[PDB]
């Protein structure tokens, strides 16, 4: 009865934007 | 040494409601 | 003929990104560790009126370990002059080397690509990197930082993995303490001519051998001064557990009896150290 | 009552006789290599040691194939006439025996086995595999 | 008492290293002292 | 809000001090929680001109 | 007692400086001295 473990060997990056509230602007 | 500029920066306020 | 002791040489070090890491001492050069990978879930909510049980799914504990790499080079003289001598060649040639040490140290501990060199934090590139959104100028997209984006990233950190530093180039500070709003007035440091906040409290560390986003503090950017989107400006992580800085054995220095052939006293000198990144999950990095 | 010793020095196939393969060797620190032939030899066999590095269109897929340098301890004498680290299978060696060995430095992050010119023919009746040590990362 | 801390110390900075176990005379002065002895 | 053409979703400063003086009053001490991204994203607002 | 005011004044004017660190002993002479030693 075996089991595996396994694992990744190269690794990526992780990106992401850092959007932010806009610009104040008036309902009306 | 070369003179060299002092760019600052500007007038920066928006990224998403761009004037007409 | 009425020489001085004016020894004038104007060359600078950067800042120190070491006693932020955490600190650990091996005496030979071969050190393991052990890692947590995950406790794995234990047990579900199961129904009533029933006499069983599910297994459920056993965790992970990982073996980890590092070497410990060497640093050595070598200096010479010709014993004719440094007999003859206005100065002292050993006490400064001695002085140049943990200048370059401690410089090349430091830069590798961050920089470090790999083979036989402690992997830097940047070039492993697993810290998640967090990039910015460019801005608007009269139709043109250029790439841009604003101070918005500053107070956003520093507080994007997780509160639980606990209190954590920035690190960037002073250029950076120079352009934050700069920025102007809409009329003219100043965003920090209203009217003071000059804003300087401990540092310590705002916990900001600053550097000088960082990528320095603005070159040469000549890219503000407005037209072909732009950012050229793809540069790091500042990190942020908690030092004390997302890398570490081994140490085994200080700067030696011991005469090479053999080599020098009575013209050339050949010096030596070495030392051991090393480093690695731990858990990169604790630390992000802004990017333009 | 034996281990999974597979995780805790793993291993790869680095010359099936056939083709070579490159191997990482970035998320261990120390490997070596495990020599084993299948057949009677008949000529000294001789293999050359590559090093790969990481591809500029995709890091973690190995770029050309560069020639690791040979290094010196202090009782070398033959210096192999080249500086470049090769291996050397010697005549006699039973098929039911196997022999280890290394590069004393590593360099990049994938290493690589190929017969050298003159004794690629009888390549084809050894196996070369890789086994490294404790992980990194 | 025992202040430890003696102005010896400009040479271990970088004049010196700790820990290599220096020798106490040059060999020179070994081969000196010995071509005196006859 | 409005912005230049469409009418894309938002949440300002303004509309958040509305909603928590809107509590009734005769209710007791009610506190208020939020995911740590929603707190930073009121830090990180912008005025008409450049101000926090 | 002390009055603080020597008339030793007449060289920090311009003639020498404060606040540098000056060494004590010139170079030739310690070398001078040291090869008086041999």
């Amino acid at each position: 009865m075996v089991k595996l473990n396994c694992r990744p060997l190269c690794q990526a990056p992780t990106a992401s934007r850092l959007v932010s509230p806009p610009c104040f602007i008036c309902r009306g | 040494a070369a003179p060299s500029r002092l760019v600052q920066p500007g007038c920066f306020i928006c990224r998403g409601v761009a004037v007409s | 003929p009425q020489v001085l002791a004016l020894e004038v040489d104007c060359n600078i070090e950067c800042a120190s990104l070491l006693d932020l890491y955490g600190q650990i001492e091996v005496s030979r050069s071969t050190f393991t560790y052990m890692k947590i990978a995950d406790y794995g879930q234990l047990g579900e909510y199961t129904c009533d009126a029933k006499c069983d049980a599910e297994f459920g799914e056993p965790g992970n504990i990982r073996h980890l370990e590092g070497k410990t790499y060497d640093y050595r080079g070598v200096f010479c003289f010709n014993r004719k002059n440094l007999q003859e001598a206005n100065y002292d060649f050993l006490s400064f040639m001695i002085g140049a080397a943990q200048r370059s040490h401690r410089i090349n140290r430091n830069q590798a501990l961050m920089i470090g690509k790999g083979v036989n060199e402690p992997k830097g934090w940047l070039t492993e590139n697993c810290f998640p990197v967090f990039q910015t959104l460019p801005v608007d100028v009269n139709g043109t997209s250029t790439p841009a930082f604003l101070a918005q984006d500053w107070r956003r990233f520093v507080t994007s950190f997780p509160a639980e993995y606990g209190e954590a530093r920035s690190v960037m180039h002073q250029n950076v500070f120079g352009y934050l303490a700069a920025m102007v709003d809409a009329n003219g007035r100043f965003l920090f440091g209203d009217g003071d001519l000059t804003f300087t906040p401990d540092l310590v409290r705002e916990r900001i560390r600053i550097s000088n051998c960082l990528p320095d986003p603005t070159e040469g503090n000549t890219k503000g950017g407005t037209g072909q001064d732009a950012f050229a989107a793809g540069s790091f400006v500042a990190a942020q992580a908690a030092w004390k557990t997302a890398f570490y800085a081994v140490e085994k054995r200080p700067m030696f220095f011991e005469q090479y009896e053999g080599g020098s052939s009575a013209w050339c006293v050949k010096y030596q000198f070495g030392a051991e150290d090393g480093g690695f990144v731990g858990c990169c999950e604790h630390g992000r990095i802004l990017q333009i | 009552m034996n281990f999974n010793v597979g995780v805790d020095f793993p291993s790869f196939i680095a010359w099936d006789g056939e083709e070579s393969f490159p191997v990482k060797v970035d998320g261990f620190n120390q490997f070596g290599f495990t020599f084993k032939t299948i057949a009677a030899l008949t000529a000294a066999t001789t293999f050359n040691i590559f090093y790969h590095e990481p591809s500029d269109a995709d890091p973690c897929v190995p770029g050309p194939a560069i020639r690791v340098p040979e290094v010196p301890f202090c009782d070398t004498v033959l210096l192999s006439e080249d500086g470049l680290a090769a291996v050397t299978l010697p005549e006699t060696v039973t098929p039911d025996s196997f022999c280890a060995g290394t590069v004393p430095c590593m360099n990049g992050q994938w290493i690589s086995i190929a017969p050298a010119t003159g004794s690629e023919t009888n390549a084809a009746n050894v196996q070369i595999t890789v086994t490294m040590k404790g992980a990194t990362r | 008492p025992a202040p430890s801390a003696n102005p010896a110390k400009i040479f271990i900075r970088r004049f010196f290293s700790a820990g290599v176990a220096k020798n106490v005379v040059s060999y020179s002065n070994v081969m000196a002292a010995q071509r005196a002895m006859e």
